């Protein structure tokens, strides 16, 4: 149960990277 | 006396039904050691579904 | 504590004669020990053979005895094994081998007894640190 | 193992040639600026 | 019933004197005239039935026969222990300073 | 003329025993009145077969092939010994010195790694009675000692050892010590093994022989921590005998 | 390994509880104007 | 032993429970060996069969 | 990028919240005994 | 035009979400190879004999580790500095037993990490920027070069490099202290002043700017909404911050110039970490820290211990215990 | 009693997961208008 718990958290942090980059809030100028 | 259906294996028999029987670790579900299943082993088809 | 003449007094040879050292001979006998011996005999041990030391008790039961001046001077002229059966001047620094150990061409008679004095006075100071090794550092 | 060795030697050679001929393809002229 | 064989041997004469059948060669340094010449012969001709059997080693000079005779009081023999003679441990048991 | 050290470094031939031509099928005269020795004895293992092992007590189980992970470090070489002529014409080889041991770790199906000490220490091997010459039908059958895979100064991950280290599980100070007795008290093993040396190629001119061998022995028991595995080693050998 | 039995539910709730707190606040912000 | 392992009710797929989770080995245990075929007799010496 | 013509907001009023929480809770109160077993 | 010209325009395109570039042609495959192998090794790699004494060390999660203790174990001491790719082992099982994956990871990593530094110059050149951000990144990069290659080179084996794990790094720091006394070496001391002052100057500059924001929001909403992306105005009063910090110390101990200030913030930690990288790279060739053991001695000859002699005691404890079976001789010279 | 070891986390997630699904929908609804 431990090994599944560590890799599951690791996978969420990697999935969090994909959204924080390609689905960020666009910075716009004015 | 301890086959796959005594251990609650669900997808393992479906892989064995269509010809995937060996593992990269060197064992076979028939009991034969010294085999070389190539890439299409249990670990290979699992990685193939992950990739 | 001071560097007293009592501490600087060591046996001369086997009959029980004593010779007292000045502070001059102890320091240069310590400098000349670092010069020609400390690479193998730092702290009183032997790097190339830890089975032997330079503690006085060890030098006492050597054959011939070396817990005195004249014995140590003889060992630096013609070294022997721990029992005296072999002569190891071909693998140990000495004046008989000053051709193959160039650091022994400097030392004369006065220098060799100064080193011998330091080997006998220092264990009366550090105690077990002399010839003890890393356990007593 | 020898088959794998040849593949890596080809893959590595392919990417290092893209690197050398990439900079040689007029790199200093690729700037938002004066182009010469 | 699992006993440490080295600890058990310490409760014998091995833990009191120089055991001619097990003790490392670096123990003949304690007394005068045993190291290195005679020490090499004692380990080479081991094991011995009794301590006096060390006096019949081939080629002993008339007098190294005698330095022995002055050091029998520090000699003993026990049963040869395997974990103590294997690996050449009687010549280098991993203990330096 | 052949090779130097710079011609073999890194090639792997340093791990291989010498060989003889297929045309070396002669016979070595053995004089019953002379002394003889084995100047060099070399054994190169080519196959490692390990036991298998539990569970159902059905049949006498069979050696499965295993797979080496310690690379080219498994061969024995430069072993010398005295070759006797016994009163019944047979010849006994008595081992004396040489590189007669190599720690070997093989892996089998499932991932389990089997450490072992492939050795021929204190080997005595005799032939059949009345050997008037070393022919291509001669064969030696011997017996050797297998000391523990690790000596007495070795320590486990938690510091416990035989001639040194702790004598308890210090990490669990107030735990029960009885179930931990097997792992706390180290035990030095000493078993025996059997080997058959079958000569196949004989050069009665120079005194060199070659052939195959098959030995059986136990594996590492981890100083009494677990049951050892039976192993069967196969390979070829090379030996040069000499009048002393 | 003999690990703690409550460690699984300890990690699971340690992740879940503050996660949904931020998720609720975000979805209710984008639904505004 | 493979044939005797089939003729035995612990492998019947109609002996489980809806909330009896896990493998079959969690139930009766991990099969080790066939103890043998039992033969029952009374005092007269005739063979009896268990229902 | 042009917005998508096919999106509509989602609603859940307070009554459906109480109904949903109720159903979820007693469903858990009923099955918990069987999960513990 | 031709396809090669069109390809060169795409590699150097400033409109990509993630810039590729000619350094990126090498960086992407080398990094992807290193992480994919690292992730798989950290989870399911079998034990590794690092010290070459047939004593494997478990390092993966499936073999009884957690995130704190798991590690990718360095290659065997029997290999030393020898190149050990997959095709030099008779199989994968032999490759995993001798610490094969460790070499493949650190090699593909250091390669991609260096191209990552050049990639910083490349995009700076295409955007009209000054080029010296890569120079600041050279300090952490040279640090990775020291503990992964420069030190195994000077000692002669990759088994002595820093493991790829949390507890593995702790094992690298303790042994490095017992054999080199890194704490008494000035370069590690300069490295501590760089990281302590780096965090000090980070908290300071961050506080003083957040102490003098122009009031442009209410109390109900966040202060960050007083700044908008791309505005020409500076959202904090610089001379107001100079008037505060110049009175805490004295007027001339404060930076009135913004460019001189951010240079100091970049200079201090970078050259400081440069030294602690050079400290590891020099102690790799066994030029260790200051040795003051038994350096104070009384009028007779008794050793008057100092705090340095106590450090020598703790060092002796680590040295006599590390790699408890790898040594057969009284000196550990590598 | 010797219960199922995972019945605790099975029950905890049986409640938590669908509950916060409905909470997320309700809070974003009230925040509209
Ligand atoms: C087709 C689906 C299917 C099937 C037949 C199996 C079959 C099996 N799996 Mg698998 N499994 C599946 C999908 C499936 N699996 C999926 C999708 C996952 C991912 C989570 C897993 C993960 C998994 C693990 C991790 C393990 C198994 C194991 C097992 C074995 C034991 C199963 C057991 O104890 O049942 C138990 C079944 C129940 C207790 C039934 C629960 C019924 C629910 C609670 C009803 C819900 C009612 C509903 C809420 C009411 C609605 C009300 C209305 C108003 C809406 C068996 C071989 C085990 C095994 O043998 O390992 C080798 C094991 O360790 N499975
Ligand atoms: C950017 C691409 C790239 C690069 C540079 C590397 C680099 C490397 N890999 Mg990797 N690899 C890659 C992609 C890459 N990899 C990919 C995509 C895969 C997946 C299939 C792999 C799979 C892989 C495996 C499985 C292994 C490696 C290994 C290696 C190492 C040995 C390579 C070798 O022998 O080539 C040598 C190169 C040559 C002989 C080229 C000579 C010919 C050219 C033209 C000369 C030009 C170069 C010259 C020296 C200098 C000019 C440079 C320029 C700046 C001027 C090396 C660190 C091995 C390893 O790490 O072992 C520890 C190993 O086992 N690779
Ligand atoms: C108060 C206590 C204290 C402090 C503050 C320090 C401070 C320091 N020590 Mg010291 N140390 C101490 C006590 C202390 N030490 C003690 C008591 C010991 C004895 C046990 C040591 C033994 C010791 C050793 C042996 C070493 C240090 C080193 C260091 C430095 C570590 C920082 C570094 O290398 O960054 C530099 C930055 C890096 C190394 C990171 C590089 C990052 C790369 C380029 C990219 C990685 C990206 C990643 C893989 C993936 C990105 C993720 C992303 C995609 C999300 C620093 C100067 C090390 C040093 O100076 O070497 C350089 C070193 O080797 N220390
Ligand atoms: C009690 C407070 C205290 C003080 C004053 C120091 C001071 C020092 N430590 Mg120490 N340290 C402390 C606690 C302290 N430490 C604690 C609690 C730990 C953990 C147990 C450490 C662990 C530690 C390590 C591991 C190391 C140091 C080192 C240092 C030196 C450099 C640190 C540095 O530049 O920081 C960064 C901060 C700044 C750059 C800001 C400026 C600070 C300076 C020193 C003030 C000088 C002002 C000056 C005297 C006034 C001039 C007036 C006039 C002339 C104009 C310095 C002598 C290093 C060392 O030994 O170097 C020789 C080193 O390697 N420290
Ligand atoms: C231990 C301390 C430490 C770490 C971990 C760290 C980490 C990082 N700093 C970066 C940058 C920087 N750091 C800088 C100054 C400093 N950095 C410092 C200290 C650190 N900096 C210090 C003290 C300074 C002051 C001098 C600068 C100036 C920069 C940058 O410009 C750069 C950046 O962009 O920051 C935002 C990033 C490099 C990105 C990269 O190479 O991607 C490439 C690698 C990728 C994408 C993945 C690699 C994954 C590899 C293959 C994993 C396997 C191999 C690993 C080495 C495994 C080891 C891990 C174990 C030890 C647990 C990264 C987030
Ligand atoms: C009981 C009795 C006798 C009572 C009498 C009491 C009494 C009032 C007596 C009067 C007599 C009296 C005054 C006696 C004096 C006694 C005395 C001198 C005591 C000694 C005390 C003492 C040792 C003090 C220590 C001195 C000290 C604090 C030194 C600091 C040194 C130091 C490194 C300073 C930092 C310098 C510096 C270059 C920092 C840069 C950091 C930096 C990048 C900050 C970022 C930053 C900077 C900016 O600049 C601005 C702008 C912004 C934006 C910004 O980000
Ligand atoms: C996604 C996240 C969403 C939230 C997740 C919420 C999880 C809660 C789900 C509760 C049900 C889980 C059962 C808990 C009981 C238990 O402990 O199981 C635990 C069991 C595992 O069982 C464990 O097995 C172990 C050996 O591996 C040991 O033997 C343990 O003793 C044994 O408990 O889990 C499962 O069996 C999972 C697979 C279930 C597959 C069932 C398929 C048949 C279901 C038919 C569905 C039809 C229903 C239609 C209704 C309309
Ligand atoms: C016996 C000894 C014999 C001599 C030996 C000499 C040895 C070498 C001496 C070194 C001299 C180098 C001078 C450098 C000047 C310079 O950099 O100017 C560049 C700028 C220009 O200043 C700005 O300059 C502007 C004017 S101008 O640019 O200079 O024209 C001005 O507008 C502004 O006020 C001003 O701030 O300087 C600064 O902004 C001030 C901060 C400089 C501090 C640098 C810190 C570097 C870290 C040190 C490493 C230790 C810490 C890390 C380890 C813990
Ligand atoms: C509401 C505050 C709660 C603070 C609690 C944190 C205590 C931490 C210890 C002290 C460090 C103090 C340094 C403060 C630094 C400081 O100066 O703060 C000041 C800041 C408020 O400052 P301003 O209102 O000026 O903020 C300006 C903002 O616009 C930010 O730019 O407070 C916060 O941001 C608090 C953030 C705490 C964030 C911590 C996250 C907590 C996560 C906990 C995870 C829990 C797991 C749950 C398990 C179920
Ligand atoms: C390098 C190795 C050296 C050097 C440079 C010196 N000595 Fe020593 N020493 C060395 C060995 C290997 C041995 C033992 C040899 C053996 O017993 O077979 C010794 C022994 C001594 C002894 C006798 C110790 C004893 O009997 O217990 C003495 C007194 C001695 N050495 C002194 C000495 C001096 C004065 C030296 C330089 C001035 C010197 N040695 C150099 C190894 C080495
Ligand atoms: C074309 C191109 C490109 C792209 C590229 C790419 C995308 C690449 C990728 C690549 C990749 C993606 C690679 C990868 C690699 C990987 C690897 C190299 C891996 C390995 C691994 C291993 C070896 C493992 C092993 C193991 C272990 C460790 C344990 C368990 C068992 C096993 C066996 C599994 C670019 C953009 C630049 C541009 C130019 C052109
Ligand atoms: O390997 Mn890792 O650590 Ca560098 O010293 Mn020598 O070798 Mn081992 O001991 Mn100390
Ligand atoms: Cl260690
Ligand atoms: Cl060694
Ligand atoms: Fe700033």
């Amino acid at each position: 149960m431990e090994t599944i718990t560590y890799v599951f958290i690791f996978a969420c942090i990697i999935a969090l990277f994909f959204f924080a980059i390609f689905f960020r809030e666009p910075p716009r100028i004015t | 006396l301890n086959p796959m259906w005594r251990q609650g294996m669900f997808v393992l028999p479906f892989m064995a039904r269509l010809g995937v029987t060996g593992s990269w670790s060197g064992w076979s579900i028939t009991g034969e050691t010294g085999i070389d299943p190539g890439f299409w082993s249990f670990e290979g088809v699992a990685l193939a579904h992950i990739v | 504590a001071e560097l007293t003449p009592e501490v600087l007094t060591v046996p001369l040879n086997s009959e029980g004669k004593t010779i007292t050292l000045t502070e001059k001979q102890y320091l240069e006998g310590k400098r000349l020990f670092q010069y020609a011996c400390a690479s193998c005999h730092v702290g009183g041990i032997t790097k190339t053979n830890p089975s032997l030391d330079l503690r006085t008790e060890t030098l006492a039961l050597a054959t011939p005895p070396r817990d005195n001046i004249e014995g140590l001077v003889d060992y630096m002229k013609n070294p022997t094994t721990y029992d005296g059966e072999q002569e190891i001047a071909e693998v140990h620094p000495s004046l008989r081998s000053a051709d193959i150990f160039p650091k022994m061409r400097n030392l004369t008679e006065k220098d060799l007894v100064a080193i011998a004095g330091h080997i006998l006075v220092e264990p009366k100071i550090l105690g077990d640190k002399w010839g003890g090794g890393k356990v007593y550092y | 193992m020898e088959t794998l060795k040849i593949t890596v030697y080809i893959v590595v050679t392919f990417f290092v040639l893209l690197f050398v001929f990439g900079f040689l393809s007029g790199d200093p002229a690729r700037n938002p600026k004066r182009k010469d | 019933e699992l006993v440490n064989v080295v600890d058990e041997k310490l409760g014998t004469a091995y833990g009191e004197k120089i055991d001619l059948n097990n003790t490392n060669i670096a123990a003949f340094i304690q007394y005068r005239g045993l190291y290195p010449t005679l020490a090499k012969l004692i380990v080479k001709n081991a094991p011995y039935e009794s301590v006096e059997d060390v006096l019949n080693i081939p080629g002993l000079t008339e007098r190294q026969k005698q330095i022995l005779r002055e050091n029998l009081e520090h000699f003993t023999v026990t049963e040869v222990e395997t974990a103590l003679v294997e690996g050449g441990d009687r010549y280098n048991n991993g203990l330096y300073k | 003329q052949t090779l130097t050290y710079d011609d073999i470094v890194g090639t792997g031939l340093a791990n291989k025993c010498p060989t003889l031509d297929d045309t070396a099928r002669g016979a070595y005269p053995i004089d019953s009145s002379q002394t003889y020795r084995i100047a060099r004895l070399c054994l190169q293992p080519t196959t490692f077969l390990v036991k298998e092992e539990p569970k159902n007590k059905r049949q006498e189980a069979e050696f499965v092939p295993t797979k080496l992970v310690t690379r080219e470090t498994t061969s024995l070489d430069q072993i010398q010994g005295e070759l006797k002529v016994n009163s019944d014409g047979s010849l006994t080889f008595v081992e004396e010195d040489g590189i007669d041991f190599q720690p070997v770790t093989v892996q089998m199906a499932g991932g389990e790694r089997i450490p072992l000490l492939f050795t021929v220490k204190n080997l005595v091997a005799s032939t059949q009675p009345n050997v008037t010459s070393i022919t291509t039908s001669t064969d030696f059958k011997g017996e050797f000692n297998v000391p523990s895979y690790r000596t007495a100064n070795f320590l486990d991950p938690k510091g416990r050892g035989l001639a040194s280290g702790y004598d308890s599980a210090i990490a669990l100070p107030q735990a029960k010590e009885e179930e931990l007795a097997r792992a706390n008290v180290k035990r030095f093993s000493l078993t025996k093994g059997q080997i058959s040396l079958n000569v196949a190629k004989v050069d009665g001119r120079t005194g060199e022989i070659a052939g195959t061998f098959e030995s059986e022995q136990l594996s590492d028991d981890d100083m009494g921590a677990h049951e050892p595995h039976e192993v069967k080693i196969q390979g070829v050998f090379y030996a040069s005998i000499e009048p002393a | 390994m003999e690990v703690n039995q409550l460690g699984l539910i300890a990690t699971a709730l340690f992740v879940l509880v503050p996660s949904v707190f931020l998720i609720i606040l975000y979805v209710q912000t984008e639904s505004q104007q | 032993e493979k044939l005797a392992f089939y003729d035995y009710i612990g492998n019947n797929p109609a002996k489980g429970g809806l909330f009896r989770t896990g493998p079959m080995n969690k139930g009766d245990g991990i099969a080790q060996a066939w103890k043998g075929h039992a033969v029952f007799r009374n005092k007269e010496g005739e063979e009896l069969f268990v229902r | 990028m042009e917005p998508n013509p096919n999106r509509q907001p989602v609603e859940l009023n307070r009554t459906s919240l109480y109904l949903g929480l109720l159903l979820i809770l007693v469903l858990a109160l009923l099955f918990s005994s069987y999960f513990f077993n | 035009a031709n396809l090669w010209e069109r390809f060169c325009n795409w590699v150097t395109s400033t409109d990509n979400r993630l810039y590729v570039g000619w350094f990126g042609v090498i960086m992407i495959p080398t990094l992807l190879a290193a992480t994919i192998c690292f992730v798989i090794a950290f989870i399911a790699a079998p034990p590794v004999d690092i010290d070459g004494i047939r004593e494997p060390v478990s390092g993966s999660l499936l073999y009884g580790n957690n995130i704190i203790t798991g590690a990718v174990v360095p290659s065997s001491n029997a290999i030393g500095l020898h190149f050990y790719p997959i095709w030099e082992a008779a199989s994968l099982d032999e490759w995993l037993y001798n610490g094969g994956p460790y070499q493949l990871i650190i090699f593909h990593f250091l390669l991609g990490a260096s191209c990552y530094m050049g990639r910083q110059w490349e995009l700076s050149y295409r955007l009209g920027m000054r080029p010296w951000i890569c120079v600041a990144y050279s300090a952490p990069l040279a640090s990775a070069f020291a503990v992964f290659l420069i030190y195994p080179i000077g000692q002669g084996s990759f088994s002595d490099g820093m493991p790829l794990g949390i507890s593995g790094t702790f094992n690298f720091m303790i042994v490095f202290q017992a054999e080199h006394n890194i704490l008494m070496h000035p370069f590690h001391q300069l490295g501590v002043a760089g990281v302590f002052g780096g965090a000090l100057f980070c908290a300071m500059h961050g506080s003083l700017v957040t102490s003098s924001l122009i009031r442009e929001t209410t109390e109900t909403e966040s202060a960050n909404y007083g700044y908008k992306f791309g505005q020409e105005e500076e959202t904090y009063n610089i001379v107001a911050a100079h008037g505060y910090f110049g009175r805490l110390i004295f007027q001339y101990a404060s930076f009135n110039n913004s460019r001189s200030l951010h240079f100091f913030l970049a200079a201090w930690p970078v050259v400081g970490v440069w030294f602690t990288a050079l400290g590891i790279s020099t102690m790799a060739f066994n030029l260790n820290g200051f040795n003051f053991n038994h350096s104070v001695i009384d009028a007779k000859g008794n050793v008057i211990n100092t705090w340095a002699d106590i450090i020598n005691r703790a060092n002796l404890g680590m040295e006599v215990m590390h790699e408890r079976n790898a040594h057969n001789f009284p000196l550990d010279l590598a």
